[PDB]
């Protein structure tokens, strides 16, 4: 246990960003970035009790508790992000996702944006693999962020205090659920919780295994 | 929608759910570094 | 139920719940939609339903004006709420004569305002000289599950129809690359009679 | 959440007695008869 992966499916990349053109010069500000490079230089994962985050995600049928109990439980992860909001504000807000699968599945990637544990918008993408170096790789590159997210980020920067940004982000979560179309099995599930990075720092995160001890 | 973003900021800034600081998380959860 | 244009058609739309009792599955259909020979559809003036859906930019009126106008439909549903309320979901199937990437946006509206949205993208498979898009067992949002359980528990059956009076669902199917509207279905609802299953009527929307 | 569904129900039912109804709009007779 060292990465967001099972024995047969792994996250290769998750990057949230905004592209900015100014004086005919383009630059990309990274709000959040998770890599997936697998090596001996990766520390072992800490665990978090999933019962502590149930009220921040959808509940009832198909919610987090139900998906976790259906399992496999080792496919469940919690990511605590320090989103980098140290950027001025024509701009493009996008996301890039990349995955690797041992089997040639049709990958159904669901992303739910939550406010106070309730879904606001769910984006579902059903991707096919590409053979890259004999591996089944799935990419959803520079996919547009929905208007809700764009407005949310823009409004966070209006807050005069970082404590207000953190109170507002305390009830803002994203739940990712990756499924194989044919079996409908959960391949991977990532819950995201947020805080704002310090003004002198870029984005940082911690990955936790979700356990129900 | 924009109205739903505003609804979120009004409820969040109105200072039945325990604060995250009062839940059981390891000390790394509160340390960006 | 043939909801079809010159190039795109809805073959199936089933909202249902599944339960596992004594290791045996049981399914109940709340709504079910879905032949190359049908009589002419009845028409409905789109102006009669504008106030039940968002009216801002990209709203139903703006979408209809942009067209094609042969892609706008109104579905009146008698939802079957007679069951002992585990999975809640939607299975849908679509057919195209051109292999575009399907992008289906579904919004739930309360008094003409969006409460929740789902956006789903699907690629086609050529099957028997037609391109097929399938969205099997798409999990229902918590709002809808909560809404259905609260609706069936109302003490008076007339109240179920009063609550459904300003509850609508709007679906906009688009071709990803061109952003062309392939189909747009506005949904309005009533509760089916106790001894009956789900029924529905389909209307072509026109600017009368 | 339950509260968001509750707000729709509360506004629609108007228990405490705090736009044309669908029944009075221009729809074909089939719109009101399931059969
Ligand atoms: C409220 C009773 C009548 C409506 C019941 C069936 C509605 C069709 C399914 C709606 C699904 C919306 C999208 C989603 O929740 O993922």
């Amino acid at each position: 246990g060292r990465a967001i992966a099972t024995h047969k499916f792994r996250l290769l990349e998750f990057t949230a960003f905004m592209e900015i053109q100014r004086d005919e010069i383009y630059h990309r500000h990274l709000f959040v970035q998770l890599g997936g490079k697998p090596s001996f230089s990766d520390p072992l994962l800490e665990t978090v009790d999933i019962r502590q985050i149930f009220d921040k995600f959808p509940e009832k049928s198909g919610g987090l508790k139900d998906l976790y109990e259906k399992g496999p439980q080792n496919a469940f992860y919690l990511v605590k992000c320090w989103a980098d909001l140290n950027t001025d504000l024509g701009d493009f807000y996008g996301v890039t996702s990349q995955y690797e699968s041992n089997e040639n599945v049709v990958l159904v990637c669901s992303t739910i944006v939550c406010s106070f544990g309730k879904q606001v918008v769910e984006k579902v993408e059903s991707e096919y693999s590409r053979l890259e170096n004999n591996r089944y790789v799935y990419r959803i590159q520079r996919s547009p962020m929905c208007e809700y997210m764009i407005n949310f980020i823009q409004k966070l920067k209006n807050l005069p205090e970082r404590y207000m940004m953190n109170s507002v982000l305390e009830n803002f979560t994203i739940l990712q659920v990756m499924r194989a179309r044919e079996t409908q099995e959960t391949l991977l599930c990532i819950a995201y919780v947020f805080e704002v990075a310090a003004q002198n720092s870029g984005t940082t995160h911690h990955i936790y295994r979700l356990i129900k001890e | 929608t924009a109205s739903q973003v505003d609804e979120h900021f009004s409820r969040a800034l109105n200072y039945s759910s325990s604060p995250m600081s009062n839940r059981n998380f390891p000390p790394s959860f509160w340390n960006s570094n």
